[PDB]
């Protein structure tokens, strides 16, 4: 049994959403199904959920905010009627909650501003005698000036994990994001070993693949 | 039905014990509906515990719930690096006399040393592709260090640079249990071209004194 959340996007305040949970492997009349929410860097919040009989149940604070129903044999639908800037969070459908048959979805990413859309710019941070240490060189990349979250970043088309740091994006005065992503590699490899960051911007259609190499 | 956790943040040495409270404004369904759960960065929470004591399969025998009624804890014993997560409570309730679920606010899970560690810290020049675009970002990246504290300073021509600078820091490594930080200093191309020396100066209770790195532009 899985469970999978979509339709998380940015929109401006006061434009109303709809999120769909869809369910494999069982059946709705069987089971109870729950939302829950997380702001950045907050809490876990229930939202509502629909019962084995079909009867909704919501939080006293998400009553009239959000409208849970059964939209299909194999889908609930969450719609966010009026959304404000506090609405953006991840949001997590589950069967249960509670009990043994509790199954959690990864949760899709809701933002709410009148910020506009824009795609990253990717820079090299070039491994150099100033990023070496003991045998052990640093390079990585610099992901700037983007909107809305996510970005995703591998090393090598994901073949290189250990010793790689993505740092959490910070919000510039401008409005927009900007992250690091950084690997440590023996220094010995800088002139055999290729190293790609791989950047994925969703929201702006944006991908890129940047060789990171010494600085000449 | 509100759920308070104490304390909010929590600090274990590795083979401690760390004792996480969660008090129910009500009392729970059948007085054990209280489940426990764990979240580790970027993922979903997992379920470890429900009926306030029960484990979920295949979770370590390490955590122990316990409680019923209004006032539950959860017991991690022999704490291990990867115990780093933030914890919450969840109680549940009979739908028509109460809110069906609520979540405790959250219990951070840190794991703590005796021993520090310093940061290698490393500085990268902006890029020439940046350059062109008319902007200078500077980066300066403190890896793999304990405890958490540490002070960053940009100095360009050796002036205390305040207000044209951010940075970000790494949840704690689940297996080596230290921090990392990127500092990144922004200037436009016309003020980075003014100057000759940038540095960034490292303090933290690992290094004797401060350590910095540096490079001159251009050269």
């Amino acid at each position: 049994q899985s469970v999978e959340e979509s339709g998380g996007r940015l929109v401006t305040p006061g434009t109303p959403l709809t999120l769909t949970c869809t369910v494999s492997g069982f059946s709705l009349s069987s089971y109870p199904m729950n939302w829950v929410r997380q702001a950045p860097g907050k809490g876990l919040e229930w939202i509502g959920g629909i019962g084995t009989s079909g009867n909704i149940w919501y939080a006293s604070w998400a009553k009239g905010r959000f409208i849970i129903s059964r939209a299909s044999s194999t889908t609930v639908d969450l719609k966010v009627t009026s959304p404000t800037t506090e609405d953006t969070a991840t949001y997590f459908c589950a069967r249960g909650l509670y009990n043994d048959y509790t199954v959690w979805g990864p949760g899709t990413l809701v933002t709410v501003s009148s910020a506009s859309t824009k795609g990253p710019s990717v820079f090299p941070l070039a491994p150099s005698s100033k990023s070496t240490s003991g045998g052990t060189a640093a390079l990585g990349c610099l992901v700037k000036d983007y909107f809305p979250e996510p970005v995703t970043v591998s090393w090598n088309s994901g073949a290189l994990t250990s010793g790689v740091h993505t740092f959490p994006a910070v919000l510039q005065s401008s409005g927009l994001y900007s992250l690091s992503s950084v690997v440590t590699v023996p220094s010995s490899s800088l002139g055999t070993q290729t190293y790609i960051c791989n950047v994925n911007h969703k929201p702006s259609n944006t991908k890129v693949d940047k060789k990171v190499e010494p600085k000449s | 039905q509100v759920l308070t956790q104490t304390p909010s943040s929590v600090s274990a040495a590795v083979g401690g014990t760390v004792t996480i409270n969660c008090q129910a404004s009500q009392s729970v369904y059948n007085k054990n509906y209280l489940a426990w759960y764990q979240q580790k960065p970027g993922q979903p929470p997992k379920r470890l515990i429900y009926s306030a004591s029960t484990l979920a399969s295949g979770v370590s025998s390490r955590f122990k719930g316990s409680g019923s009624g209004t006032q539950f804890t959860l017991t991690i014993s022999d704490v291990q690096c990867d115990d780093v997560a933030t914890y919450y409570c969840l109680g549940s309730y009979d739908c028509n006399r109460a809110e069906c679920h609520a979540f405790g606010g959250g219990t951070k899970v840190v794991v703590e040393v005796r021993t520090v560690a310093a940061p290698s810290v490393f500085i990268f020049p902006p890029s020439d592709e940046q350059l062109k675009s008319g902007t200078a970002s500077v980066v300066c990246l403190l890896n793999n260090f304990y405890p958490r504290e540490a002070k960053v300073q940009w100095k360009v021509d050796n002036a205390l640079q305040s207000g044209n600078s951010q940075e970000s820091v790494t949840e704690q490594d689940s297996k080596d249990s230290t921090y990392s930080l990127s500092s990144t200093l922004t200037l436009s191309k016309a003020d980075y071209e003014k100057h000759k020396v940038y540095a960034c100066e490292v303090t933290h209770q690992g290094l004797s004194s401060p350590v910095t790195k540096s490079f001159n532009r251009g050269e």
